[PDB]
């Protein structure tokens, strides 16, 4: 695992640290304060602007910020992340970023992007931050808005877990409390 | 729209920011600081370590 320091169990860092319980805070405090000042982005976006997104909130921590999974550590093996990102990615452009639907196709299609880019998992820490946000953002931009306040931990995974086994119902369900306006 | 967007991003995006990370259970305070104010507590934490 080339991520960690050669000695340890921990993953190498840009403040140097090396005991597991400091790194953890620091990364939580500092990831909290980059969210605070990315910017909405292009309407336009692809695989390009989702790294863009790891790299701001990440790159106080780790000098790989903003680049793709090179290890394999159900998830797409690292090699081909590129290929079917970018794939998965023309095809959103393609419907056009999921502006102009009703509600329930939105919500519908939304699932469907969320599952495909968290199996996908193109990062090696911060798939899921980096994933949320880029979908805040595309929401926003097609009419709708994101709400992750009600949701329980468990119920989450759990239907994070089917939808990569091809039943999207229970994502759906989150979904259609998580969308508004 | 495009204006009113931006301005819809900046009131939610902590807000957000928290309860995705309470998604991953793990509870933080909300930063209620603004970009220029993070940017800020960011160059003190990085001395801090």
């Amino acid at each position: 695992d080339p991520y960690l320091y050669p000695g340890l169990d921990i993953m190498r860092n840009r403040l140097n640290i090396h005991q597991q319980q400091r790194l953890e805070q620091a990364a939580y405090e500092m990831t909290a304060l980059r969210a605070a000042t990315i910017e909405l982005g292009p309407l336009v976006r692809g695989l390009p602007h989702l790294r863009t997104i790891h790299r701001q909130l990440y790159q106080d921590i780790f000098d790989w910020a903003g680049q793709l999974r090179e290890v394999d550590i159900p998830f797409c093996h690292f090699a081909y992340i590129e290929k079917e990102g970018n794939a998965l990615m023309q095809d959103l452009e393609e419907e056009g970023y999921l502006v102009g639907l009703e509600k329930a196709k939105f919500v519908e299609r939304l699932a469907h992007y969320y599952c495909e880019i968290n199996v996908l998992h193109p990062f090696r820490v911060g798939s899921g931050l980096a994933q949320r946000i880029f979908f805040e953002q595309l929401a926003i931009h097609a009419g709708y808005q994101l709400s992750w306040q009600g949701i329980e931990k468990e119920a989450w995974n759990q239907a994070n877990q089917s939808g990569a086994m091809g039943d999207l119902t229970a994502l759906q369900m989150i979904f259609s409390k998580v969308v508004s306006e | 729209t495009d204006k009113q967007k931006s301005r819809l991003w900046e009131l939610q995006r902590n807000r957000n920011f928290q309860a995705s990370r309470r998604l991953g259970g793990v509870e933080m305070p909300l930063v209620t600081l603004t970009a220029a104010e993070a940017l800020a507590r960011l160059e003190e934490l990085r001395s801090h370590y």
